[PDB]
RNA sequence: GUGAAGAGGGAAACAACCCAGACCGCCAGCUAAGGUCCCAAAGUCAUGGUUAAGUGGGAAACGAUGUGGGAAGGCCCAGACAGCCAGGAUGUUGGCUUAGAAGCAGCCAUCAUUUAAAGAAAGCGUAAUAGCUCACUGGUCGAGUCGGCCUGCGCGGAAGAU
RNA sequence: GAUGUCGGCUCAUCACAUCCUGGGGCUGAAGUAGGUCCCAAGGGUAUGGCUGUUCGCCAUUUAAAGUGGUACGCGAGCUGGGUUUAGAACGUCGUGAGACAGUUCGGUCCCUAUCUGCCGUGGGCGCUGGAGAACUGAGGGGGGCUGCUCCUAGUACGAGA
């Protein structure tokens, strides 16, 4: 799962590498984002010359989860790594131009088109 | 309309035509006799007493067997009593089947749970466990405490700490039947229902929308 | 409306009635004159 | 009290019976039956009506003229009836009557459905005018409330519905 | 809704939290020593720029505006909470001038743009900040310092695209009926709108303009007398300013002076409008039935000397309306500087 | 600020408030204003009431005060133990008895005065009331 | 004065509050404070009133067509008040200032005509004309009405934690 | 004649002077959203950095991250982080021993439940011959939270936003 204080990775070429998710959105009292939730995300290492820089706050997207997906049947989706897209603060809009890794069909069902369209896999 | 009495074997799966698991519980259900039908004359209220599966003859003893006898109907495992619904009648000896089941589309199911003995604080009202460092002793599971200082002086009713767990009727409701098979005697309801396997359950028509 | 101890007729069109037990004010002309706990 | 000074006269083809504490006014324009207070007597007399109190009762002629008054509504309900008027201003305000049923579309997501008493009738010669026909004046009025309150009008543009004799206080309101 | 300006509101500054004297008494310390937490800083009134907003209809009642209390300094070293900011919404173009010794403190800018009015009081020190060698008992109070109460005037400048002028016989205000639905009052009357209001045409969903409609002047009302010359100072943010003539006025009978007699207070308002791209147009075609309607338009162009451009439009419906809104936004295109 | 400019004492006793008043005679005006009940008037209190009345009457016409305080209060400083002598002297107040007369007005019509005095019994402490002159 | 150094009765409990100062015993009577619906012993006692709030049975400044009593005042059958039906202008859009001031955005005089009455005048509305009132008058209705004081008993003001 | 103090963890309860949800009045209430006042306690009422901190500032969510009482709730439930017996040092006072509601480091938290209280489970007796079953229900207990989207409807409102 994700959470507070969890060290994540990057699904895009927006310039960061490394983000800290410390911050989970949604309602009071969230524990754990699933495989498609709005997150907040502290920069903790980027390419100087990239779009974002050290420090930033800004809202991500997951793509990926350690733990899985549950399929509804009875199909679990794993995965080496756990990444995620950076995003506006302000707009629900993706900062990178590309998606480097697989992505989760069940992004389409909560109207996240924008990093299906450009990934190429599922 | 009234409800059945079954027994649970076991739950399993079961797939849909577009690939989607549905885990539903297997209810094996007998053939129901009325015992006794009540009226308002008599005992005020309108119920009727039924019983389900087989009871050896060495077992049953003289007071049940006569009054098996009174209503014609052979031994069961055990008598249990249903409201009607203001107009539903029934009589004494008939057989109670399951494809009645075929409309209603949504179940209650009553039964006893899993006992699990005595169990802890922790355990029965998901209690937070204390730090087990940082200078901690004899102090990880305990509740810790049960009230305030002495202007109350004593611990309130219904205070919550270890007790007995299980072995107490649990209602789950608006559980949703999937299939019902009357040559087989099988109903098929969504979701899991209280209880151990072998045990018996009481499903009664959802009274909620 | 305003709750006040101290109710008296704002205006020439205040009416002083008892309602349930308690003085009450109505204001044909307009309702800011509506008071209450007299 | 001084207003029960002043006896009533039911008009011609009305018949008054009394049975103790119960007054019936049934004529022409239906039966209707009302309940004393079992403190004011009525007195069967010539083609007028008179009230007195009890001798030992606090309010006696305040109630008295309270019942005076209640008698003088239902004889004119009896013989003349009672009429009430109702309009409806705005778009997409739109009212019928389909027999002891009317339906009331005031800007809703669903229609609302209205029951009307067994001795009220109502009819809307105008698509926007509703008028309301019935023996008993506190019925009509209650069944007007009744419509009023679902769409009560606002004083910045009048929408809603409203009395015809009413007057609506108009507020020139600018800001945010 | 109406573009009306001049807003006056008054703020005032939270006042700072007021210490309390109090000293720490324990189960076996008597003499724990003064404790007594500080006030809280008063609240800051803020403000921000909108890009949305255009008027200042929620600010003509004087309304006025109370930043809470810094909490009181509470006892055993409680700080109390700062009081909480308070935002008024501001309109893009505001210049806020104070009474008594008044400036302009800034102009708004870009949307977002904060801007600080009056900085809240300061907290007020308890005895624990005074506790020393000369004095170990300290039994003072210091109040926190009282909030800055000042006037503020909100003056906001037309933000219109289209500035429209001309005498109150043209049908200026009808004019918005054939390209707007805005209902602003029109009649018969000479000076029939007192304030000037807004209005927008939106031809299409991707482009559309904002027209605002000016109550019109006499031929005095360059001295005064009348309203005065204060409405024209809605002006030089239109990028055009549309000018009708009303055709063979009922009362007037006189096109060709009326015509000229526009130019005559245009001129001598400050600096004649720096000869802005002023179009000009005529009404009330529909009165001239027939082809009587354009050769008298053609003859009192000549009187003006301008020899552009001209159309034939009549404001009660349609009859080059259409088109004319056409023209008007393809001026807006070229000419992106406000 | 009605206060005695020199003073014999600093300091005075607690004193009491039994007996009936002497000033009951109106002797300066023709509306006058008189207590009902016990009571302390301090200082304070008469101004604000003598402003409440040149605020009400328009500065038109006389006003007499019929009492000064020439009494001072002591209060004790917060945190301090009983005893160490006698607090210091913070307000001055006048003792009263009922039937005593506050305030005497002239050159004013009746409902004026009523009003003015109905306007004066809420900063007053205790009640008043409305009396005229009498011939003797 | 009481307790300390006084028992007992009453104030539900309650040394210091009221009555009352215990030599002992009695299955006798009479009283003090306090009570007589019951718990718990004694009037569901008699006479004439007040209270509608459970006031009794906790609370103030102030407010209120709550109610009872008292002394008075104005208008009163040469028809008393409130309702109802009508009138309520004539020079005159008064002058000035005013796009618009016709009564009711600003100032002024505020006198003066036929009337049972009309004020260049108080309130709503119109930019202003309009259109509604008010003061006032006429007629029907017909007997108390209006507003000042004192006093008893009532209401709100009256929100804290087992 | 004695660990008994503040804070933190677990456990909560009660009042409404109500933070949200709920029902409204007025408004200088076009609408959304706002201000004030009334009724209403059924439910809910945050995560981290700093400091021991209660309280606070900061960053980010939510409907909110309510006000108080309960020996400033709760140490025979836990922690010993503050202060603090015995050690030592810094700055000040005192010739000095020593002291400092001046600062730093370190520095023993016992108890096998007798009674009432609470949680569960049993034995005797009674319910009037005995016994086996199945139920009505006098009462008591548990829960009562809502964010977002869509249709209504870009409808009413609104010049447009
Ligand atoms: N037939 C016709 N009548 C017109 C036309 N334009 C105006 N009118 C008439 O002339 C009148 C002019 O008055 P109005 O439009 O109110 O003038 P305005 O724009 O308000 N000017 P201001 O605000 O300065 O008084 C209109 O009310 C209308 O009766 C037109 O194109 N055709
Ligand atoms: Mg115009
Ligand atoms: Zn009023």
């Amino acid at each position: 799962m994700i959470q507070e204080q969890t060290m994540l990775n990057v699904a895009d070429n927006s310039g960061a590498r490394r983000v800290m998710c410390i911050k989970v959105l949604g309602g009071s009292h969230r524990r754990y984002a699933g495989v498609g939730d709005i997150i907040k995300i502290t920069i903790k290492e980027a390419i100087p010359r990239g779009k974002v820089k050290k420090g930033d706050v800004l809202k991500a997207v997951v793509v990926r989860t350690k733990k899985g997906v549950r399929r509804p049947d009875g199909s679990v989706i794993r995965f080496d790594g756990n990444a995620c897209v950076l995003l506006n603060n302000n707009s629900e809009q993706p900062i990178g131009t590309r998606i480097f890794g697989p992505v989760t069909r069940e992004l389409r069902s909560e109207k996240f088109m924008k990093i299906i369209s450009l990934a190429p896999e599922v | 309309m009234i409800g059945l009495v079954g027994k649970k074997v076991g739950m399993t799966r079961i797939f849909t035509e577009d690939g989607v698991s549905i885990p539903v519980t297997v209810i094996e259900v007998e053939a129901n006799r009325v015992t006794q039908v009540k009226d308002l004359a008599n005992d005020g209220y309108r119920a009727i007493q039924v019983t389900t599966g087989a009871k050896k003859a060495n077992r049953v003893t003289k007071p049940e067997a006569g009054h098996f006898a009174k209503a014609g109907v052979e031994a069961g495992r055990g008598l249990w009593e249903f409201r009607l619904a203001e107009g539903e009648e029934f009589t004494v000896g008939q057989s109670i089947s399951v494809e009645l089941f075929a409309d209603v589309k949504k179940v209650d199911v009553t039964g006893t749970s899993k006992g699990k003995g005595f169990a802890g604080t922790v355990k029965r009202w998901n209690f937070r466990t204390q730090d087990a460092t940082h200078g901690n002793s004899l102090s990880h599971r305990v509740p810790g405490s049960i009230g305030q200082n002495q202007t109350p002086g004593k611990v309130f009713k219904g205070k919550k700490m270890a007790g007995q767990m299980g072995n107490e009727r649990v209602t789950v409701q608006s559980l949703d039947v999937v299939r019902v098979d009357a040559e087989r005697n099988l109903l098929l309801v969504k979701g899991a229902v209280p209880g151990a396997t072998g045990s018996d359950l009481i499903v009664k028509p959802a009274v909620k929308a | 409306m305003k709750v006040r101890a101290s109710v008296k007729k704002l205006c020439r069109n205040c009416k002083i009635v008892k309602r349930d037990g308690v003085i009450r004010v109505i204001c044909s002309a307009e309702p800011k004159h509506k008071q209450r706990q007299g | 009290s001084r207003v029960a000074k002043a006896p009533v006269v039911v008009p011609a083809g009305v018949d008054v019976k009394i049975n103790g504490q119960v007054i019936t006014i049934k004529g022409k324009n239906g039966e209707l039956t009302r309940t004393l207070n079992d403190a004011v007597e009525v007195k069967h007399a010539d083609n007028t009506l008179t009230f007195g109190p009890r001798d030992g009762y606090a309010d006696g002629w305040a109630q008295a003229g309270t019942a005076r008054a209640l008698l003088n509504s239902m004889v004119i309900g009896v013989t003349e009836g009672f009429t009430k008027k109702l309009q409806l201003v705005g778009v997409g305000y739109r009212a019928a009557v389909k027999g002891n049923v009317i339906n009331l579309s005031l800007g809703f997501s669903h229609p609302v459905d209205h029951q009307l008493p067994a001795g009220i009738t109502a009819e809307c010669p105008t698509q926007t005018e509703i008028v309301l026909k019935g023996a008993d004046k506190q019925v009509i009025g209650q069944v007007a409330a009744d419509l009023r309150a679902y769409r009560r009008p606002e004083p910045y543009k009048g929408k809603g519905v409203r009395y015809a004799d009413e007057v609506v206080r108009t507020k020139e309101a600018k800001k945010k | 809704m109406k573009f009306v300006d001049e807003a006056s509101i008054l703020v005032v500054a939270g006042d700072g939290g007021n210490g309390c004297v109090s000293f720490r008494r324990e189960k076996y310390i008597p003499k724990g020593g003064p404790d007594g937490g500080d006030g809280g800083d008063g609240g800051d009134v803020w403000m921000e720029a909108d890009e949305n907003l255009n008027t200042l209809i929620d600010y003509r009642f004087e309304k006025s505006f109370r930043a809470e209390r810094g909490q009181n300094g509470a006892s055993r070293d409680c700080t109390g909470k700062r009081g909480k900011d308070v935002t008024i919404k501001v309109p893009v173009g505001t210049r806020v001038i104070d009474q008594g010794t008044g400036e302009t403190m800034g102009d708004m800018t870009k949307h977002g743009q904060r801007l600080l009015v009056a900085k809240g009081g300061w907290h007020g020190l308890g005895n624990t900040r005074f506790k020393s060698s000369v004095n170990r008992t300290p039994r003072q109070k210091t109040n926190g310092t009282p909030g800055d109460k000042r006037e503020l005037l909100l003056e906001l400048m037309l933000l219109a695209d289209v500035g429209m002028l001309g005498m109150p016989n043209a049908g200026k205000s009808t004019f918005i009926r054939a390209v707007s639905a805005a209902k602003p009052k029109v009649a018969d009357y000479p000076f029939t709108t007192l304030v000037p209001s807004l209005g927008v045409v939106r031809m299409d969903n991707e482009k559309s303009f904002v027209v605002a409609d000016i109550p019109g002047l006499i031929e005095g009302a360059a001295e005064g007398a009348g309203l005065g010359i204060r409405f024209l100072k809605h002006l030089e943010r239109c990028r055009v300013l549309l000018h009708l003539i009303d055709i063979d006025p009922i009362d007037g009978t006189d096109p060709v002076e009326n015509a000229r007699i526009i130019i005559s207070e245009l001129e001598k308002y400050s600096q004649d409008l720096a000869t802005k791209p002023r179009w000009l147009v005529f009404n009330k075609i529909d009165l001239l039935d027939k082809v009587e309607a354009e050769e008298k338009a053609k003859a009192i162009a000549e009187a003006l000397g301008w020899e552009d451009k001209y159309y034939l439009i009549s404001a009660a419906s349609g009859l080059g309306v259409k088109d004319l809104c056409w023209d008007v936004m393809t001026f807006i295109i070229e000419n992106p500087v406000v | 600020m009605l206060q005695p400019k020199r003073t014999k004492f600093r300091k005075m006793h607690k004193g009491r408030n039994r007996g009936l008043a002497q000033g009951t005679d109106v002797s300066f005006g023709s509306f006058g204003l008189k207590a009902v009940g016990r009571g302390r008037l301090t200082a304070r209190q008469i101004e604000a009431a003598r402003r409440a009345m040149t605020r009400a009457v328009k500065r038109q016409g006389k006003i007499w005060i019929r009492v000064f305080p020439d009494k001072p209060i002591t209060e004790k400083p917060l945190a301090v133990r009983m005893g160490k002598g006698k607090g210091n002297v913070e307000y001055w107040v006048a003792l009263i008895q009922p039937g005593k007369v506050l305030y005497e007005m002239d050159g004013v019509p009746e409902e004026l005065a009523r009003e003015a005095f109905k306007l004066a019994a809420a900063k007053l402490p205790i009640k008043t009331t409305f009396v005229t002159k009498t011939v003797m």
